[PDB]
């Protein structure tokens, strides 16, 4: 015996969430990107 | 106990373990095989090559907790290399122990770590009295 | 299953793949700029002389 | 005549302008991102019987 | 009883150590310091090498013991690298002993040093469950 596939469809989509963690590295990754560019484009009046 | 990993990439002389949980954390092994001559004899030599790395997220400022601080993450790596004779693996342990305790003294209990060398640490070979 | 582990492979291989190609890139970006800017000082030159 | 005299400054100006116009709408254009993968497990329990 | 030794060359880097007794095997602890500004945190890099040298002979012919028959020593060399930031010595220290306990397993336990591999190595990683 076994549960039913629906109900393990169920609890598993009830289960299911972000990762709080990997949400805040992926993050921290994204902002120095684009402080990175910031940076970079800091110069562009310098060229016009 | 800790984490266990699980071998991600194998190969005849390449096998690399990482954290399920964490896929940052990594254990890399490779081992060179070659064949040295000596003096009338010839010599099977292994090196064996060893990398653990951790990423990681070094000082948290002074002593608070909060969200908006998600300071850049570093990497740690230690790297080990060893190299000898295949049959002389019973000896090559024994030096191997001895570097182990070696290293401890300067820097596990040492501030080797730090950046400072202590010339009167007490250093011991592999040979005994 | 021995098939299934030799398959990864293909990842590091489309990822040289994409060095070569940005690494191309940048190099026809840097020609079109180098261009550009000995155009622009013939023309400079030219034009004071 | 004097009309066509006019590329001496029309090419190049404006060469020169779809240059600066390139060189930074390339820059400007950058579309950055950023991503990470995980293998974290989902448990269910089983009844014992 | 293994046998002390005293330093022979010191640097502002390193620091080598040889037996009096034999001075073919050393030890040397070299180490490179480095300041970074990744995060708007100062972040100081400390890597040392740390290379132990111990050149024992050739095994003598199986099942033979003249007294002294002479063999060319073959070099036995383990080189260590630990690279990190000076504010982690707390944690650094942490998966060097899995680091140690990690190749333990599969060499020292094992039989790495014999050229070998196996997947199945049971390693264990430094964060705890």
């Amino acid at each position: 015996t076994f549960y039913s596939p629906k109900e393990i469809f169920n609890r598993l989509k009830d289960s299911l969430v972000p990762d709080t963690g990997l949400v805040t590295q992926v993050w921290a990754d994204n902002n120095t990107k684009r402080m990175d560019f910031l940076t970079a484009m800091a110069e562009i009046p310098q060229t016009l | 106990a800790n984490k266990p990993m699980q071998p991600i990439t194998s190969t005849a002389n390449k096998i690399v373990w990482s954290d399920p949980t964490r896929l940052s954390t990594t254990f890399s092994a490779s081992l060179l095989r070659q064949r040295v001559k000596v003096g009338i004899a010839e010599l099977n030599n292994v090196s064996g090559q060893y990398v653990s790395v951790y990423k990681r997220p070094a000082p948290k400022p002074e002593g608070c907790a909060d969200a908006c601080v998600i300071m850049p993450n570093e990497n740690q790596s230690i790297r080990t290399v060893i190299s000898g004779s295949a049959e002389n693996l019973a000896t090559l342990k024994a030096e191997w122990e001895t570097h182990k305790r070696n290293v401890d003294t300067l820097f596990a209990s040492g501030n080797a770590g730090l950046g400072f060398l202590d010339p009167t640490a007490a250093i011991v070979s592999s040979d005994t009295t | 299953s021995s098939f299934l582990d030799a398959l990864g492979y293909l990842g590091s291989l489309i990822k040289d793949f994409k060095r070569r190609r940005f690494f191309l890139n940048k190099a026809h970006q840097r020609i079109r700029n180098k261009l550009g800017v000995s155009f622009a000082e013939r023309r400079s030159q030219i034009v004071s002389k | 005549s004097l009309w066509l005299s006019f590329r001496y400054e029309i090419m190049p100006l404006y060469y020169q302008s779809q240059d600066v116009l390139d060189v930074i709408a390339n820059s400007t254009s950058e579309f950055m991102t950023s991503r990470d993968f995980v293998a974290k497990a989902i448990n269910i329990g089983i009844p014992l019987e």
